[PDB]
């Protein structure tokens, strides 16, 4: 057996024709981008959204000036934070809870604190208890 | 025929309310990875432009649809400490703390009956084909939450969590209300306390038993996932499609053939698979039309059958429904039933009024049953002698305008 | 309006084709070569046309869902008044005011929202000399003065006379039965 | 500027060469016609729109 296939019907493991080492093919990341921003009557900065990606490729790929596309005035600023969604690069993690605002995934919602874009988990609403009193209403 | 002793049961309903969002990048689904395909891509035009302004709007659609269902809850309610209420037992509906699991008994073997394309899950992994299924807003822990919330909330609150701010109660005084919206009487629960806890609670006992041991009741959940696999295979199997070239892929005659050859069959294969791309993009678009319906039976049966109870027939349970039991269900919501179904009736005779005073006597509730013995007013929904007195029936016209009236007295 | 401009914007698409304008494809080349380059054009704006007509197509199925609800929600709702749970507004409703919009509907619906709660002490059944009594509509309610009678929504007493006492069975069986004196 | 176009690609207007008076173009007329009759049955005129 020269080759292997995956589930589907592209090959992603090869037997090594110089060394006879059994490799793995995996394709190269990619995805989608998306951009949060406030609006402009708010303000005039904006964080974006790379979707289904690793962030070990992701934010190096940044520096060494990898991807397409690139941008002319742009820098992460060191905030490389990883949802199931992706790798979310601009904006502040913050670990308390609030309302969604602008959402991503994966529980995490976006928003505009100071002023700054933050990113933190969902709030499902107020939290609360009610006694079972045997004998009240 | 009027009956006397009922039973309480539990019946399953099951519905889906999203479906698994995808999203799909042209370029690495039509090129694949080739440099002439691009080209010649931007000179058919940007529609890849306008396919990925509906893919994002179904898949935006999946997270109302979720949160359409299940963030009716104003406040997230705790789970209260004791899962006994007056003999009866939620244990198994309300989540047990002790498991490191946030879901009930219940949902445990849900999930365990239900049990290609890159995801990131953490390993995150990528596919040559450009399918990715993204993951959802709420995940299945807030989606435990939410039910939790609606069983807790509700065990303690009734239907005032739903009317409005979430009042006290006792849930024996709950229910009994719950009787009083059949027409059934206040002592057909106080009296009957002992029972009613005890068939409700083998009640739950059943659907137990009835779900370690089989499956195909969740028969609907199943042919969602049926319904992404399929769409998702013939997306991947028409890739293999030759389309008049002399391959379906790209670089060979990219490579191996001429520059003439190539344009000739790349030019072939792009317009292959664009509609073939279209047309998924189209059969997603009508599968989620079909979602968007029976995530409305959802919201509703949600809002109706869980905060209120319904006046409305074989609908959220065969027979009289008196509480509905939301719970959590990979791509969808299983309801419970606590339905009201009389049974073992008896003959009795009926007739329209009395005769005495030679005045027609006028009920207000129900009919007059003869006992073999005696003349007295009841319901239809369970045997209640209540004696025609002065209030109970009052009065208009002459006698024998009805047929068959009684010589009686009003007592 | 973008399905539209999706459709405009087409016009001005190569296709595959010599060029996008008729006038350019059968000025330059002649009329044998021309009409074959004219065909992958006309096939090109026609199939972006019966695309057009499909996404209206399930558009418009998307709002016979949303015509039916206004259907019901005018003629159930304004016509009448809801009994249902959160339908027509959120609490109680009692009236309803259609607006018309463009391209849709307003409403403005009334609706009863209570407030301005307080506990008290709670009781299912009363001993009265023998027997257990029962609401007929209410609960049995105890501010720590007296014993009396209110409805679910608004606090006000009443007096627990057998007009408005469901009277039936015997004492010490029910859960909860509490000694008063029913008048 | 010789020629205006409009949102779409189409040149609406024009300037004149020769005297450079600015002209609109319009499209001189189209449109659908339908027939409203009432029914063969009970007459045999029709009317146009
Ligand atoms: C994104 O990419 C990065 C790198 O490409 C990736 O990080 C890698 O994660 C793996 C685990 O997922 C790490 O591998 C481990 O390394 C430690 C220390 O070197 C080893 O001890 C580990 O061995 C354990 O696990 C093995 C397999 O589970 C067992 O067989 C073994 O017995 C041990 O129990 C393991 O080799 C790796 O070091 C990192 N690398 C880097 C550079 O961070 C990350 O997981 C990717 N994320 C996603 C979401 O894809
Ligand atoms: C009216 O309906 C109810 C329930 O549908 C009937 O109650 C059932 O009564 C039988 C007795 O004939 C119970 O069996 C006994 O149960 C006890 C439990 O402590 C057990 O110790 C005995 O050995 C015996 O098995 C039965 O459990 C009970 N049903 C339930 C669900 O508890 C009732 O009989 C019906 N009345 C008429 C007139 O049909
Ligand atoms: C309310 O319902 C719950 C079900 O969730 C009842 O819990 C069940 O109680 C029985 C009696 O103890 C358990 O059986 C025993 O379990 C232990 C645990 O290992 C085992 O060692 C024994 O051999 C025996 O099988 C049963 O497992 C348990 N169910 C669950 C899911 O834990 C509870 O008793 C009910 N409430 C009342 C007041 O009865
Ligand atoms: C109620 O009445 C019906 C008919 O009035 C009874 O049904 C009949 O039962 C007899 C036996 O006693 C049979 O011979 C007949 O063939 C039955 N007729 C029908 C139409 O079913 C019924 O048994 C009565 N039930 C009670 C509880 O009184
Ligand atoms: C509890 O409710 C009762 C009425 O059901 C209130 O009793 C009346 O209170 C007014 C004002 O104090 C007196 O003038 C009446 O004589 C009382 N009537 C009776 C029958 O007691 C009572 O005030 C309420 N309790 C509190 C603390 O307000
Ligand atoms: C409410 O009244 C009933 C009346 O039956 C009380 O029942 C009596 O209980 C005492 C002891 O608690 C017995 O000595 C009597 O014999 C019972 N009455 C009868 C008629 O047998 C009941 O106890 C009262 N409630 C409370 C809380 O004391
Ligand atoms: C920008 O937002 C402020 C917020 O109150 C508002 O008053 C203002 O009108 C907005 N700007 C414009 C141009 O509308
Ligand atoms: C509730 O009240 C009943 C009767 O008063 C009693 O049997 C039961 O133990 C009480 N439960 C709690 C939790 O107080
Ligand atoms: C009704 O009839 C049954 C048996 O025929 C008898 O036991 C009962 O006392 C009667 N009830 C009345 C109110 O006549
Ligand atoms: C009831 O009494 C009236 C008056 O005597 C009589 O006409 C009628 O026949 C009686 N009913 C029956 C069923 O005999
Ligand atoms: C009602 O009772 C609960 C607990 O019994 C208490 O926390 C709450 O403050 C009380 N509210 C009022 C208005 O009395
Ligand atoms: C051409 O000449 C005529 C007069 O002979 C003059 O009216 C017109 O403006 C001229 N046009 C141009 C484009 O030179
Ligand atoms: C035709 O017209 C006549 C009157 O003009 C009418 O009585 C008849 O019902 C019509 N029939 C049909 C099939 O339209």
């Amino acid at each position: 057996q020269q080759f292997g296939r995956d589930v589907s019907d592209f090959t992603d493991s090869v037997r090594d024709p110089k060394t006879s080492e059994i490799l793995d093919i995996s394709p190269c990341a990619f995805g989608g981008v998306s951009v949060i921003t406030p609006g402009t009557n708010a303000s005039s900065e904006v964080a974006v959204l790379y979707q289904d990606v690793n962030c070990t490729d992701v934010s190096t790929a940044i520096h060494a000036d990898q991807l397409t596309p690139a941008w002319r005035i742009y820098s992460t600023g060191n905030n490389v934070f990883q949802t199931q969604a992706g790798c979310l690069i601009g904006a502040e993690h913050v670990d308390t809870s609030y309302e969604c605002d602008i959402p991503i995934g994966a529980g995490i919602c976006a928003s505009y604190h100071t002023k700054s874009i933050v990113a933190y988990t969902m709030s499902l609403g107020a939290d609360s208890s009610i006694a079972y009193s045997n004998n009240t209403i | 025929a009027i009956p006397t002793n009922f039973s309480i049961s539990i019946t399953t309903e099951v519905m889906p309310v999203s479906m698994a969002k995808t999203s799909v990048d042209c370029n690495m689904y039509i090129c694949g990875d080739s440099t002439e395909c691009a080209n010649l891509l931007l000179q058919y035009g940007s529609f890849c432009t306008q396919l990925n302004r509906a893919l994002s709007g179904i898949a935006a659609e999946q997270d109302r649809n979720t949160r359409e269902v299940f963030a009716q809850v104003k406040q997230m309610y705790k789970t209260p400490t004791l899962k006994y209420f007056g003999g009866f037992n939620f244990s198994q509906i309300l989540p047990d703390p002790l498991k490191p699991t946030k879901r009930s008994f219940i949902e445990d073997l849900l999930f365990n009956k239900v049990t290609q394309y890159g995801e990131c899950l953490l390993i995150c992994a990528q596919k040559f084909n450009g399918l990715t299924v993204l993951p959802p807003l709420l995940t299945d822990d807030m989606i435990a939450a939410y039910t939790a919330a609606l069983v807790s909330g509700t065990a303690t609150a009734g239907w005032t969590f739903g009317a409005g701010a979430a009042l006290q109660i006792p849930f024996a005084m709950q229910m009994a209300y719950r009787f009083n919206g059949i027409g059934v009487t206040q002592n057909v629960l106080y009296e009957n306390q002992k029972q009613i806890a005890n068939q409700f609670n083998k009640a739950i006992s059943q659907i137990q038993e009835s779900l370690t041991t089989t499956s195909t009741a969740l028969g609907k959940l199943q042919d969602v996932v049926n319904q992404n696999a399929q769409a998702l295979n013939t997306l991947v199997k028409q890739l293999s499609s030759n389309f008049g070239a002399i391959s379906s892929v790209l670089n060979d005659i990219l490579s191996r053939l001429d520059p003439p050859e190539a344009e000739v069959q790349i030019d072939r294969l792009i317009t292959g698979r664009l509609q073939s791309l279209q047309t998924y993009v189209t059969q997603q678009l009508i599968r989620a039309a079909e979602i968007r319906a029976s995530a409305n039976l959802a919201a509703t049966k949600m809002s109706e059958c869980v905060l209120g109870q319904s006046k409305r027939v074989d609908f959220c349970g065969k027979g009289y429904h008196l509480m509905s039991f939301p719970q959590a269900a990979p791509h969808g919501v299983v309801f419970l039933h606590v339905t009201y179904v009389p049974s073992q009736e008896r003959n009795f005779t009926t007739a329209p009024a009395i005769c005495h005073e030679g005045k027609a006597y006028f009920p207000r509730e129900g009919v007059f049953v003869f006992n073999g013995t005696s003349w007295f007013i009841t319901q239809r929904n369970f045997f209640s002698p209540q004696i025609i007195t002065t209030d109970n029936t009052f009065v208009s016209g002459n006698c024998d305008v009805v047929i068959g009236i009684i010589n009686n007295t009003v007592y």
